RNA sequence: GUGAACGGUGGAGCAACACCUGAAGGAAGGCUUGAUGAGCGUGUUCCCCGCAUACGCGGGG
């Protein structure tokens, strides 16, 4: 259906994984509702969902940004908004002489169809690993390609079975080209590290609309960018 | 006493019509439900029966400025700078129901069942001012008998016809001007703005916050449109009077000497409606030049004696109800 | 075999003449389409959840 996107501007840039963090200390004594839903996590413990999450923290170059997939994702982050904006206005203006909180809300719908001709699509900050197997799949090229084809397509799938909608099941893709490879860490001054990759591009034949999803951590704010955008670039 | 007053727009002409329409990104003035439309309040339009084929004419829409309107400007300005310095020069005082029917014609909604006596009709009637507006609570007749702007246009051909061989205006002639709203205190980002606040940052976001709740009491922060005729184009005006005095046509003239600083249209507050005089007829005959009307000198000193002595004893007993 | 049988309500006659639904009124004030998503940090074995039923697959941070 549609994605909700809300801005929040800090004056100064903060990163995603830090500002889940953030928020999740800042509400962690009031309220526990709305930070365990906007945190995706059990109506009875601390443990997070192993389905889709629906909302998901995302980059901003003054501030930090917020996913809510589908009418339950869009009804979290529309109730949770005023109150975020509240603890950052009083976090804000306890220290220093004080900050105004700017806001933004976009509604993006999502939308896919097919064309016979493949189409470029970059992703930056895609995380690829998670257990030794995907070591071993990364060592050799041949065996690489196609894990990264059947972890993009089922990542097409997985977010397009959680937000409501068909996807045509007979898409092909392909992955062309990778320029970086680096690592993502779990939590600050942690030994765990992640294998990752940085500025992947891939070809597929269908048309892909935005805040579409792939990989894995994604709500961390990792594997998400506007396809939108990328297609017709001004 | 036939005026032709032929004008120019300087700024675009924007006279709104009451009925509201709408309208999308590119054109497509009132869609169908569901297609996200801005509200949108289009110029007002007269249908004119026009050429638009071999000999056959149809009721194409045509917009212009309404002749109410512009007979509520030309008794504004000649009540603004004719009358009222005439009236306070000397001294004399409009009353409050004669400041009512001096500007809108009537004291209260309610007026007089009975007629008034013929000696007042013949006193108030073939004067400078109340003898070409009329009403009151008698509802006196007014002999001044002000049209509608057209603009020179082909659809307009029908109207004063057989005249401006040339010059003649058959493309569209309008735009749509979109005017959008900030929310000021979203469009911010620093301190410096936000220390003029009484309470300062967090009475900011606290008022962010509420539009937040109303993001998803009417907020600010819209997107709009107007439909505007375009500017640059000729206009015709007419200004008609049936036996009239000459203190009466010297008043219309004095009006229309100094018409050109005054506005014709509404949304003022962008210019809307600035427009230059090209030339006044007056039974046909050419009366405009730079430094206003030259010619009907008759005219103009009935005006000129009449207005001295004009006292407010009239417009009280025109004011007074039964 | 009716206190019955037999008997046209008919003809003609123009609802018409003369009256103007009006009068007098301002859609008008106030209101940035160009920013919001596009470029900048992490370096190795770890929680929990299902399918199984452990030979392993999938995945949440």
């Amino acid at each position: 259906m549609f994605v909700k996107q809300v801005f929040f501007d800090l004056g100064a840039r903060i990163h995603a994984d830090e500002a889940r963090a953030l928020v999740a200390k800042l509400l962690d004594d009031t309220q526990p509702g709305l930070v365990s839903a906007l945190m995706n996590y059990m109506p009875a413990s601390k443990t997070s969902k192993t389905e889709f999450p629906l909302v998901q923290f995302s980059n901003f170059n003054q501030g930090f940004a917020l996913l809510g997939f589908g009418e339950v994702g869009a009804q979290i982050l529309s109730d949770a908004t005023p109150i975020i904006h509240d603890a950052m206005a009083k976090l804000f203006a306890s220290r220093g002489q004080g900050v105004v909180v700017q806001v933004s809300s976009r509604d993006v719908p999502l939308s896919c169809e097919k064309r016979p001709y493949g189409l470029q699509y970059t992703v930056a900050k895609m995380v690829v690993q998670k257990k030794h197997e995907h070591r071993e799949r990364l060592a050799n090229p041949e065996t690489g390609k196609v894990f990264l084809e059947g972890l993009f397509l089922r990542s097409l799938e997985r977010q397009a079975a959680a937000v409501g909608m068909v996807l045509p099941r007979d898409l092909v893709v392909s992955f062309k080209g990778a320029e970086r490879v680096s690592s993502v860490k779990l939590r600050p001054d942690s030994t765990l590290a992640h294998g990752s990759l940085r500025h992947a591009v891939f070809e597929v034949n269908a048309r892909l609309g935005g805040l579409w999803s792939v990989g894995f951590l994604l709500s961390k704010g990792f594997g998400h960018i506007n396809t939108d955008l990328q297609l017709g670039q001004g | 006493m036939q005026i032709e007053v032929t004008v120019r727009n300087i700024t675009p002409i924007f006279s709104a019509a009451p009925g509201s329409n709408y309208i999308t990104i590119d054109g497509t003035i009132n869609p169908p439900p569901g297609v996200s439309r801005f509200p949108l309040v289009r110029t007002r339009m007269m249908y004119v029966a026009a050429d638009v084929g071999d000999g056959v004419i149809k009721s194409v829409p045509l917009q212009i400025v309404p002749g109410n309107t512009m007979r509520s400007l030309l008794r504004r300005t000649m009540l603004k700078h004719v009358i009222e310095p005439a009236l306070v020069e000397k001294g004399n005082k409009l009353s409050i129901g004669a400041y009512a029917t001096a500007y809108s014609g009537n004291a209260t909604g309610n007026p007089d069942g009975v007629p008034s006596s013929f000696d007042e009709i013949a006193t108030m009637r073939a004067h400078p001012f109340i003898g070409l507006f009329g009403g009151g609570p008698r509802m006196l007749e007014g002999r001044l008998m002000v049209d509608s702007l057209y603009p020179i246009h082909t659809n307009a051909e029908r109207i004063l016809g057989a005249g401006y061989e040339n010059e003649m205006m058959s493309g569209p002639i309008t735009q749509v001007v979109w005017a959008r709203r900030m929310d000021p205190i979203l469009n911010l980002g620093s301190s410096e703005d936000v220390e003029v606040i009484n309470g300062g940052a967090v009475a900011a976001n606290g008022w962010i916050q509420d539009l937040l709740a109303n993001s998803k009491g009417r907020g600010l922060k819209a997107f709009n449109a107007h439909e505007v005729v375009i500017p640059g184009l000729k206009w015709v005006w007419r200004i008609s009077l049936d036996r009239p005095t000459d203190a009466q046509v010297g008043l219309v003239l004095l009006a229309l000497n100094k018409m050109t600083n005054e506005r014709i249209a509404g949304g003022h507050s962008k210019d809307y409606g600035r427009f230059v005089i090209d030339g006044v007829s007056l039974n046909g005959e050419q009366v405009w030049s730079q430094s206003g009307i030259t010619g009907g000198e008759q005219y103009f000193d009935a005006v000129a004696e009449a207005i001295d002595g004009l006292s407010s004893k009239e417009f009280e007993q025109f004011a007074q109800s039964a």
